[PDB]
């Protein structure tokens, strides 16, 4: 059976850098935005929704448990 | 009750489906009461 | 704007209209003037689409046809328990489930059918049942004729939910077409919701109720010992001796320590070794990385929030060089047309149904029932007929729509444009392709039988002498034995032993053991690859040439659904989709109905027996599949002669209702051919002559009687025969197999 | 047995003349194609008019018959 | 209700703005200009507004309860339960099945507000957020209707954090609110 | 406009409050579906139901007839399943109700108001005032009987003891 090891400041970290790199990357992939107010941001994110914000923590929270799960088989996060 | 559903029940399938189902059920009755008739009793 | 908008009470309630039949058609709501009105009225009841130009009323009438489906398959599940829980030998059978056959019927003492409630066992006597809802319930957890009770009172909850849905939804609260239209929401939740929540719920219930139940039950606790399904969901002790990582909670799950779930969450593969079926505990995982993945996947398409896809978008984008436009204008003709939809779905569906069949057999799933071999061998069949009848109406469905909703403006130079104009090469290398695949591989059987009769049974196709060996399959079936620990690392054992293997046992009887290709099973499965071409070629040169063709340029305008133009042309008989619909669900039961002989004979010789006490195992047959069935005589003797026996012996027993069957439907299968052999003129002069006779004396039906119109003919032969046929393969097995297990 | 067979043997050369004598005495004509002399004996048919008119030959009757006279000798 | 307090002018996080929602006209009560995450513009601000309501309802009276359960047991319960605080006694009274008689009752009341909730757009019902017209004594029937209204919300804002806080001291130092 | 019963829940559109007992409570909607006069047919039969079982219960642990074993009012239902009294006042019952289909079909035509079956033998519902105050203290009685009858049942099934002797 693979490892999966237990809550730690290593498997926090990786969340969070999931997290953050797919809401970087949401800014760059996704072509339609809804139609309502944004987060409030300016510059690059200054058209940040909800609901855009919310679709890359979700995929954020799938690559971080896919990489954490992973780096534990791998054994390298454990 | 409704004409237009008294009329319905007057459909052919309907009528042919409960007089067929009493009919069956006459015979059955008749069978389970006086079973293994192969003759008129005479 | 993915948006929910209804019409408020479209349609009133009222009996007015079931007192007119042929309400909702124009040219049969005026009357029946002939008899050909009273068939009319039933081949045009739900043609939805005839009825009127309304898309809107269409899919409104659709959604409520559905919802009352629901209801009818609720009724019959809730029927189905409570004939479990009210008319049958569970709790006997979960007392001893390898010595009791299982039954849910029993027959009135009316007229000596009282023969048919024979000694299944438990102090129970009834009608053996092949459905497998006995090992379902097991399965389910379920140990008690209250919780099926229980059971049959929600089914009929939800079937009186669903008729009361339906008729909302139709009369009081009708949505409207743009609601129907939402590709991307509706997919977005079938998938989450629908499938990924279900999935998700029967995850819960397994780990909850099924695999602590199903654990105690294989310990050989009493099913009146074990404890209730809310102790366990409410005593985390107890649920933490079965299985000791509830004491550890949840915060694995949100910390994703998931390895602290491997006791009830593992990958082990394989039997169950007492039961042999499928290990719960990997059923468990398999349901909830369904949910996940099921999940996610319906979070793709763009409902209201930007985020997603269009599959307008992704058809279109979808292009290449050699077909032009692509996939554009698909999106517009599946959401415009709802004959394009229904051949999607069914094809689909009864390709899911076969892929379920075969499966279903080589990993049981349920426990104790591989060892049923009647409901092993029952579902296989009958999931098989249900795949073969789901992809003939497919092929009917995309007939109606290149007859009906199939626009040449919309459609330019797109794939169905560019498949339409090159159908002839289509066909005629189909065509090729058949003749060759039907020569090579019926043929061989044909050079087989003349050579055993010659004597020259060393220049056989056999594993004796001139040999065709299925490597490839034997490639993959080593591949698949030796999976475990090298190419699927964390799995204990093989998908399935049918590849590979040891023999899995229950009761002294086998549940699955390797199944070994040779020569006979080379040359079954290049005839069922022919049987399942030709009836492309035939279904696929209907939906093709369902619009023109050489013969007749405008068929469109003729219809989906016509007898013939004339005798003209040299004769255009059967020249519509639906004759060649009508041809390819004849050789839809020709391949069928080979399949499940193979399935049956090969698992009766080579799978199925008992086990001695020397670890060897006597087969039902005992291996006359090799040698007999490379030789359409083996398949008459070995096969039919020989296990026709069972079922034409079966008077005086409890399977005489089988042989009386048997019967029966060979006398529909031979009153086919009056239908199928015959044509319309014939009957219309006999019933003229019947018609003076009744006019001799003075009175005859206001309703002229009329021979059926061709295309009826046609529908009546080909309904009797495959009743007949099927109900005849049905008698013989079932009598088979409950004699010989 | 052999009263039930002879009634079965009874039935089928009734059901053989049946076939025979209606297409032989319908051959002519009927109400469905009342010129049939003028078409002949063997024609295929004459197309899906009134109602359709499959087999109304009275060589159809002949085929027809030859499958009951099979069944009657078998 | 002072539109300085409450209203179109106040801005909790000054680097952002007052959202421009339908919940910030400045009708709404309790509008600090506070939605950094525009929850308010995905969400009806009524279903969001009785919720809240809720939650404060049900934290504020859960605080009280705790701090009454730490002063004042009443009698017949310290011994029949247990002496077991806090969350300890939620589980000696779903053993009691206290607990669970709770549960059907709060559920028959939630039914209709379930019933509520769906009448805004099943049937266009005007009912306000969180008015269930329970002012039996009779204080909005005046002028500080408005000041009750700000105090309920702020009052219930508070309690929220309170209980949080409470329950989580108690985990740790397995000690009641009064500590 | 909001339910007299539940300020915060609007009136129930076919509840106009014209029958007695209106105080406009139909939370989910039942009135919005069905008939509202098949819906006060059936909740009176139910509700004179539950009034009589109310009594019979109360005066078949008090009294019980020479000639019938003495048992709680629920085991008297078991017993008398198998004795046969059981299945003759459910033929009766079925006899009555075999004329009540034809009352309910002529009060979906209109021809009668719901659950009134024309049955006052002692005339004592002659005058109108007197006959609208009754027929709220009728509704009132039947929902109240309703809740009382399964609270009877139900604390007998629990405590194996009859009202009266729990009561004490
Ligand atoms: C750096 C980060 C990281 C690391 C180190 C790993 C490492 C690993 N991941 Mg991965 N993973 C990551 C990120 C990472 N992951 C992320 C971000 C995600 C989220 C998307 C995932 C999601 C993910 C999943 C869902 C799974 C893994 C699994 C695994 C482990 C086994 C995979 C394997 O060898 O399968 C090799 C397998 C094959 C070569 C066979 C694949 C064939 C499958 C069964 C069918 C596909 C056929 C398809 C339908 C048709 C073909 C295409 C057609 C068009 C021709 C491996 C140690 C697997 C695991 O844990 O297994 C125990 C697993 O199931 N990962
Ligand atoms: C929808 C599927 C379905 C099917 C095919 C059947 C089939 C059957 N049921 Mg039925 N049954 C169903 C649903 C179903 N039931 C449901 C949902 C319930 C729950 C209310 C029942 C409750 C039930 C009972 C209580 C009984 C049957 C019985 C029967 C058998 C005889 C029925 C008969 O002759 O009626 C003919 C009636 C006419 C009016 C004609 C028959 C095998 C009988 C049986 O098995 O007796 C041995 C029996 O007593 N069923
Ligand atoms: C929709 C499905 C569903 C439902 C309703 C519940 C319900 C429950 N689970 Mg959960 N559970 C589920 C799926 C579900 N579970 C799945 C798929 C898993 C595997 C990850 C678990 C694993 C799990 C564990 C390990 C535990 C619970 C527990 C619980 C209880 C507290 C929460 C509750 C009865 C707790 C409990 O009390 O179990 C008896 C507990 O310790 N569940
Ligand atoms: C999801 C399933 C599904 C749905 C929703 C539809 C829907 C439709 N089909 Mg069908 N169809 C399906 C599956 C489906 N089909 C399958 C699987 C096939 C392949 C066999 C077909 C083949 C097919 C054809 C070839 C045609 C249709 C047509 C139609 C339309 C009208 C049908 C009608 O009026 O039936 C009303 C119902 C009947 C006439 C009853 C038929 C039942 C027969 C008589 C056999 C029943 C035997 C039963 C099982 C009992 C046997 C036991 C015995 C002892 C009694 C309608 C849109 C017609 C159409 O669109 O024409 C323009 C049409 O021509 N379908
Ligand atoms: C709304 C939240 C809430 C919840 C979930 C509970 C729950 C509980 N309270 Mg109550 N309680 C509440 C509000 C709440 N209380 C409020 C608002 C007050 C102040 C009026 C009290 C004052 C109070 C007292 C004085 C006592 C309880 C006690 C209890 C327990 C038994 C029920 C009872 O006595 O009544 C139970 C765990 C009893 C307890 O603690 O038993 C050990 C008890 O004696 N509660
Ligand atoms: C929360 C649940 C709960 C439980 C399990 C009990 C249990 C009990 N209470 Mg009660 N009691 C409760 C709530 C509860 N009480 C509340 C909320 C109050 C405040 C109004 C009281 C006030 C109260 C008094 C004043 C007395 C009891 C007493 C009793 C005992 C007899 C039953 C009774 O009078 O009631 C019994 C041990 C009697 C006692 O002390 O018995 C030990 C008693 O004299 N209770
Ligand atoms: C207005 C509410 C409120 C108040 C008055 C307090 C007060 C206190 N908390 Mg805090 N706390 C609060 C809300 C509150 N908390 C909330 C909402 C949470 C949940 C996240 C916590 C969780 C929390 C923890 C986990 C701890 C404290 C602790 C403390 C103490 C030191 C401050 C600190 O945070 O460390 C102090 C008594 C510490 C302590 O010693 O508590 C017993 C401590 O370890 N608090
Ligand atoms: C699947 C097997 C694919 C065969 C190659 C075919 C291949 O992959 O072509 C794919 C090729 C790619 O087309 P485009 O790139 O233009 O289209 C991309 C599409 O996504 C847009 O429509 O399309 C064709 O040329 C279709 C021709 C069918 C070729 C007809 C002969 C094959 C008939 C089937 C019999 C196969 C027996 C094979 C053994
Ligand atoms: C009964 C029971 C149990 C239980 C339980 C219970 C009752 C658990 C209750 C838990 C509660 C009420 C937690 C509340 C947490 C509040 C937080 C973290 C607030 C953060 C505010 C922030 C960060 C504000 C930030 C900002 C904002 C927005 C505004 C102002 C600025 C600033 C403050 C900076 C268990 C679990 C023990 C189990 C037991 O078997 C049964
Ligand atoms: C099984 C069986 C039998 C039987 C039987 C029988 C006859 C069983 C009968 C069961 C009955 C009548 C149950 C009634 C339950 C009523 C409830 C829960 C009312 C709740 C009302 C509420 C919450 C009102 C709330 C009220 C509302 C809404 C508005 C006003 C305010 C408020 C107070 C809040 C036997 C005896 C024959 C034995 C045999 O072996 C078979
Ligand atoms: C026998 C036969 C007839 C004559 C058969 C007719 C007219 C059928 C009429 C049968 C009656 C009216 C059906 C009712 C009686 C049945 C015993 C009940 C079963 C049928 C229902 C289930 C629908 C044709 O008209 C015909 C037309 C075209 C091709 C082949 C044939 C054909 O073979
Ligand atoms: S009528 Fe009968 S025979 Fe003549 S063409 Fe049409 S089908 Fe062929």
């Amino acid at each position: 059976v693979p490892q999966t090891a237990a809550w730690s400041a290593k498997t926090c970290s990786v969340m969070v850098i999931s997290n953050l790199l797919c809401i970087v990357a949401g800014r760059y992939v996704i072509q339609v935005k809804g139609s309502g107010p944004s987060l409030p941001l300016t510059g690059s994110f200054s058209n940040f929704g909800l609901p855009e914000l919310l679709a890359t923590t979700s995929l954020g929270h799938i690559v971080g448990s896919g990489a954490i799960l992973g780096l534990s088989y791998v054994g390298l996060l454990s | 009750m409704d004409s237009n559903f008294l009329k319905y029940l007057s459909t052919a399938p309907v009528l042919l489906t409960v007089w067929l189902s009493f009919t069956a059920g006459l015979v059955i009755e008749a069978n389970r009461f006086f079973p293994d008739m192969l003759y008129f009793p005479m | 704007k993915v948006s929910i908008t209804v019409d408020k009470d479209p349609v009133a309630t009222s009996f007015e209209k079931w007192a007119q039949p042929g309400h909702f058609s124009r040219t049969l709501a005026k009357g029946p003037k002939t008899t050909t009105w009273i068939w009319n009225l039933h081949a045009d009841a739900h043609d939805f689409d005839s009825h009127t130009s309304s898309l809107e009323d269409i899919s409104r009438k659709i959604f409520s046809a559905h919802f009352g489906q629901l209801s009818i398959i609720f009724l019959w599940l809730s029927g189905m328990y409570f004939h479990g829980a009210r008319f049958s030998n569970y709790s006997a059978w979960l007392s001893n489930p390898t010595a009791v056959k299982p039954s849910a019927q029993v027959v009135w003492p009316i007229v000596g059918q009282e023969v048919l409630n024979g000694d299944v066992g438990g102090g129970f006597q009834g009608v053996q049942i092949t459905s497998g809802f006995f090992q379902i319930w097991r399965a389910s957890g379920i140990t008690s004729e209250v919780e099926l009770y229980w059971c049959a009172l929600a089914g009929l909850l939800m079937s009186g939910l669903m008729i009361f849905a339906g008729w909302f939804h139709y009369h009081k609260a009708a949505p409207k077409l743009e609601w129907f239209q939402n590709a991307e929401s509706m997919l977005n939740h079938h998938l989450s919701g629908l499938l990924g929540l279900g999935c998700l719920s029967w995850a819960g219930h397994q780990i909850h109720v099924s695999l602590p139940i199903n654990k105690l039950l294989d310990a050989g606790v009493a099913p009146q010992e074990i404890p209730l399904p809310h102790e366990f969901l409410v005593n985390r002790d107890l649920m933490a001796q079965l299985y000791p990582s509830f004491s550890k909670g949840l915060v694995p799950f949100f910390t994703l320590n998931w390895s602290e779930y491997s006791d009830f969450l593992t990958f082990k593969g394989g039997l169950n070794p007492v039961t042999g079926g499928l290990w719960l505990s990997d059923t468990a995982h398999h349901h909830l990385a369904l949910a996940v993945l099921f999940i996610v996947a319906g979070h793709m398409y763009r409902t209201n929030w930007g985020i997603g896809h269009s599959m307008k978008e992704i058809l279109e984008a979808h292009k290449g060089p050699f077909t032009g436009e692509g996939h554009k204008g698909l999106y517009e003709v599946l959401i415009t047309s709802w004959h394009a939809q229904l051949s999607i779905n069914l094809a689909m569906l009864g390709s899911l149904s076969i892929i379920i069949a075969h499966h279903m057999y080589a990993m049981p799933p349920y426990p104790y029932i591989a060892t049923d071999y009647p409901t092993q061998l029952s579902l296989f069949t009958h999931h098989m007929w249900i795949g073969g009848f789901c992809v003939c109406g497919a092929a009917a469905h995309a007939g109606i729509f290149m007859v009906r909703d199939y626009n040449p403006a919309q459609n330019y130079n797109n794939l169905l444009d560019r498949v339409i104009r090159h159908r002839d090469a289509i066909i005629s290398h189909l065509n090729w392709i058949c003749i060759f695949l039907g020569f090579h591989s019926f043929g061989l059987y044909i050079h087989n039988d003349t050579m055993r009769a010659l004597g020259r049974t060393q220049d056989m196709f056999s594993d004796t002498a001139i040999q065709l060996k299925p490597v490839f399959a034997q490639w993959v079936q080593n591949i698949h034995t030796v999976a475990p620990g090298n190419t699927t690392p964390n799995a204990l054992a093989t998908a399935s032993y049918a590849f590979g293997g040891n023999v899995v046992s229950v009761g002294n009887k086998v549940a699955m053991m390797p199944i070994s290709l040779g020569t006979a099973d080379f040359m079954v499965h290049h005839i069922h690859a022919f049987t399942i071409h030709v009836t492309v070629l035939i279904l696929l040169k209907g939906v093709l040439f369902s619009r023109n063709s050489r013969l007749i340029p405008d068929k469109a305008n003729l219809g989906f659904r016509f007898p013939c133009d004339g005798p003209g042309r040299g004769g255009t008989c059967q020249s519509s989709a639906w004759d060649s619909v009508f041809l390819g669900l004849f050789w839809m039961y020709n391949c069928i109905s080979v399949v499940i002989f193979h399935f049956s004979w090969k698992m009766q010789s080579d799978v199925w027996g008992t086990v001695q006490a020397d670890n060897t195992v006597t087969h039902i047959t005992g291996g006359n599949f090799a040698q007999s069935a490379i030789t359409i005589n083996g398949w008459l003797r070995d096969f039919l002669w020989a296990q026709a026996s069972q079922v034409i012996q079966s008077y005086g027993s409890s399977l005489s209702a089988y042989g009386l069957i048997f019967l029966g439907a060979h006398f529909i299968w031979a009153f086919s051919l009056m239908f199928l052999f015959s044509g319309r003129g014939y009957w219309q002069e006999l019933i003229e002559s019947v018609v003076w006779a009744h006019n001799k004396l003075n009175f005859a039906p206001a309703i002229q009687p009329r021979a059926l119109s061709i295309t009826q003919g046609r529908a009546v032969g080909l309904a009797h025969y495959l009743l007949g046929g099927i109900g005849t393969t049905w008698a013989f097995f079932l009598a088979r197999i409950i004699s010989v297990g | 047995g052999d009263f039930l067979v002879h009634h079965a043997i009874a039935l089928g050369l009734h059901t053989t003349a049946l076939i025979l004598v209606k297409g032989a005495l319908d051959a002519r004509g009927s109400k469905l194609m009342p010129d049939k002399k003028d078409f002949g004996y063997s024609f295929p048919c004459d197309g899906p008019g009134r109602g359709g008119t499959c087999d109304i030959s009275a060589w159809d009757a002949f085929y027809l018959s030859m499958f009951w006279m099979l069944n009657t000798i078998g | 209700g002072a539109g300085k307090l409450q209203g179109e002018g106040v801005t909790a996080i000054p680097f952002a703005g007052r959202p421009k929602t339908p919940a910030f006209d400045g009708t709404w009560a309790g509008d600090t200009g506070f939605d950094p995450l525009t929850i308010s513009a995905w969400l009806d601000i009524r279903f969001l507004r009785e919720a809240e309501l809720k939650h404060c309802r049900v934290a504020m009276l859960a605080a009280a309860g705790a701090i009454a359960q730490d002063a004042f047991t009443f009698p017949g319960t310290v011994e029949t339960f247990g002496t077991g605080k806090m969350t300890a006694l939620h589980d000696a009274a779903v053993k009691t099945g206290t607990m669970g008689q709770m549960l059907v009752w709060i559920g028959f009341a939630e039914i209709f507000s379930t019933a509520a909730i769906l009448q805004w757009y099943t049937d266009g019902s005007t009912r306000k957020p969180g008015d269930f017209g329970f002012d039996p004594l009779g204080f909005s029937k005046g002028k500080d209707a408005a000041r009750l209204e700000l105090c309920e919300l702020k009052n219930g804002r508070l309690a929220m954090i309170a209980i949080g806080g409470m329950i989580h001291h108690y985990l740790i130092t397995g000690k009641g609110p009064l500590e | 406009d909001f339910s007299a019963a539940v300020p915060f829940l609007k009136r129930p559109s076919n509840l106009d409050g014209t029958l007695a007992g209106d105080v406009g409570f139909d939370p989910l909607g039942f009135s919005d579906v069905f008939d509202l006069r098949v819906l006060r047919e059936a909740e009176l039969k139910h509700g004179r139901f539950a009034m009589l079982a109310v009594l019979g219960f109360l005066v078949q642990e008090v009294y019980t007839f020479p000639f019938f074993p003495k048992m709680a009012p629920v085991d008297a239902h078991d017993y008398f399943v198998t004795q046969g009294g059981g299945s003759q006042i459910i033929f009766w019952i079925s006899f009555v109700e075999i004329f009540g289909v034809v009352a309910l079909f002529e009060l979906i035509q209109g021809k009668r108001d719901a659950g009134d079956f024309a049955f006052d033998p002692l005339g004592l519902g002659k005058d109108e005032a007197t006959l609208a105050r009754y027929k709220v203290a009728e509704i009132k009685h039947a929902r109240l009987a309703m809740i009382a009858i399964g609270g009877f049942i139900h604390q007998f099934w629990v405590t194996k003891q009859t009202v009266l002797e729990q009561l004490g």
